[PDB]
RNA sequence: AAGGCGGCCCCCUGGACGAAGACUGACGCUCAGGUGCGAAAGCGUGGGGAGCAAACAGGAUUAGAUACCCUGGUAGUCCACGCCGUAAACGAUGUCGACUUGGAGGUUGUGCCCUUGAGGCGUGGCUUCCGGAGCUAACGCGUUAAGUCGACCGCCUGGGGA
């Protein structure tokens, strides 16, 4: 319906899940898919493979604009940091730049207590 | 196999064609040490497959085996309380063994009248890469490509 | 001798992301490590150096 | 750890670079460190212990 | 001094150390009673309130689960001015002084050397790890003593009861 050809893959990779969002340079959301909503729950949801099909499913709800180049923004420590990026590149995508944007406070907010499991 | 590595017994070749490979096959099909009756079923299946499917008996065998041969597989593994699935690239000798073994097993799990007819139709199906045995290779790969991340 | 205004020299002691490089890696004396970090900190406030690669 | 792929460099090599830039940068270590509150007494305890192990 | 003190800048201010020489002339050490300081939690009044989180509510686990885990969340954690005077407030080692073999480092002054190299030779303060004699029930301590001595203080006298 419209045209971009130049995008950015923001991947949010937490421990429990990994959300993939495709966007233009402006930061406007073009398409998105998550692992948790691609048929993966709990123990399987938090896997690199689930992040992979997330990246794959996302490349199908965006090529309506015919993106052809993009940059990658890796946020968080979970799986699908890396495997998500791979799936994008195999789905027919030229990777321009890779950047980690995981936030690091300069020691500000006190985090939750340690879990005594 | 904790300490002692080993070689492998190098069985005699198939009596009819002089093939070690088919000796690995008759043995795999063999049951209750009935060698005499095992090779009888393998040949009649090869004879059924050979006669009425373009001949080249050894080659016919390979066309079918070429199709059920698996390039990679997964090896279960238990690390930090987790049972991870590690996809391992599998070696040529066993590649044949799995290929042969799945063809034999799919043959007995079949509806036809005798093991020879079953064996023949399994080879034929495998030759056209279809049926149970080929499907066994594909599940192995679907299962492998899935855990590609941990190789 | 060290001055926060000498951003040329200061750059040798920060990472790609503007983080101060520890004395270990640089092998700089311990008295001056402090002097450097105070000049890098001063230079940051005055926007003569970035705090982070972000900006 | 910002990375920019150069021409006729495979996607893989650039990636391996990126992962080593983060290995170099200490991102995941850093995120692990902050997931949960650590008491001051505890991090002082950690600090002594590693000083000690750092004698061979 | 201990409690404890960590972004950057200024202002007010305490202590420590070095170099050189001048001045005072035993003015010193210790200290029952006394006075002051003293983490966190807690208390009172008024502010403040992002995150965290006693209490409390809900979801789970479990034979039970007034817990551990999850979703929330009040006091509190923050500021001012008062109170409290306690901790495994620990080096579980009172303060001061003199004396007694060594090795490797960290930190911080200062004298000397074609500064001719990021050094070469000395001389103070603090500090970490080994270790010698000696000490010690052993563990260990070992010139920062738990060694060899002296001055003064505090304290102990079987466990429970306390
Ligand atoms: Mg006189
Ligand atoms: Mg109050
Ligand atoms: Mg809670
Ligand atoms: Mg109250
Ligand atoms: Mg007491
Ligand atoms: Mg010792
Ligand atoms: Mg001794
Ligand atoms: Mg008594």
């Amino acid at each position: 319906r419209k045209q971009v050809s130049d995008g950015v893959a923001h991947i949010h990779a937490s421990f429990n899940n990994t959300i993939v969002t495709i966007t233009d340079r402006q930061g406007n959301a073009l398409g998105w898919a998550t692992a948790g909503g691609s048929g993966f729950r709990g123990s399987r949801k938090s896997t690199p493979f689930a992040a992979q099909v997330a990246a794959e499913r996302c490349a199908d709800a965006v090529k309506e604009y015919g993106i052809k180049n993009l940059e990658v923004m890796v946020k968080g420590p979970g799986p699908g940091r890396e495997s998500t990026i791979r799936a994008l590149n195999a789905a027919g995508f030229r990777i321009t730049n890779i950047t980690d944007v995981t936030p690091i406070p300069h020691n500000g907010c006190r985090p939750p207590k340690k879990r005594r499991v | 196999p904790r300490r002692r590595v080993i070689g492998q017994r190098k069985i005699l070749p198939d009596p009819k064609f002089g093939s070690e490979l088919l000796a690995k096959f008759v043995n795999i099909l063999m049951v209750d040490g009935k060698k005499s009756t095992a090779e009888s079923i393998v040949y009649s299946a090869l004879e059924t497959l050979a006669q009425r499917s373009g001949k080249s008996e050894l080659e016919a065998f390979e066309v079918a085996l070429e199709n059920v041969r698996p390039t990679v597989e997964v090896k279960s593994r238990r690390v930090g309380g987790s049972t991870y699935q590690v996809p391992v690239e599998v070696r040529p000798v066993r590649r044949n063994a799995l290929a042969m073994r799945w063809i034999v097993e799919a043959a007995r799990k079949r509806g036809d009248k005798s093991m020879a007819l079953r064996l023949a139709n399994e080879l034929s199906d495998a030759a056209e890469n279809k049926g149970t045995a080929v499907k066994k290779r594909e599940d192995v790969h679907r299962m492998a490509e899935a855990n590609k991340a941990f190789a | 001798e060290i001055d926060y205004k000498d951003i040329a020299t200061l750059k040798n002691y920060i990472t790609e992301s503007g983080k101060i490089v520890p004395s270990r890696i640089t092998g700089t004396r311990a008295k001056y490590q402090r002097q450097l970090a105070r000049a890098i900190k001063r230079a940051r406030y005055l926007s003569l150096l970035p705090y982070t690669d972000r900006h | 750890p910002v990375i920019k792929v150069r021409e006729n460099e495979p996607f893989d090599v650039a990636l391996r670079r990126f992962k080593r830039s983060c290995e170099k940068a200490g991102v995941l270590a850093e995120v692990r460190r902050r997931e949960f509150y650590e008491k001051p007494t505890t991090e002082r305890k950690r600090a002594k212990a590693s000083a000690v192990k750092r004698h061979a």
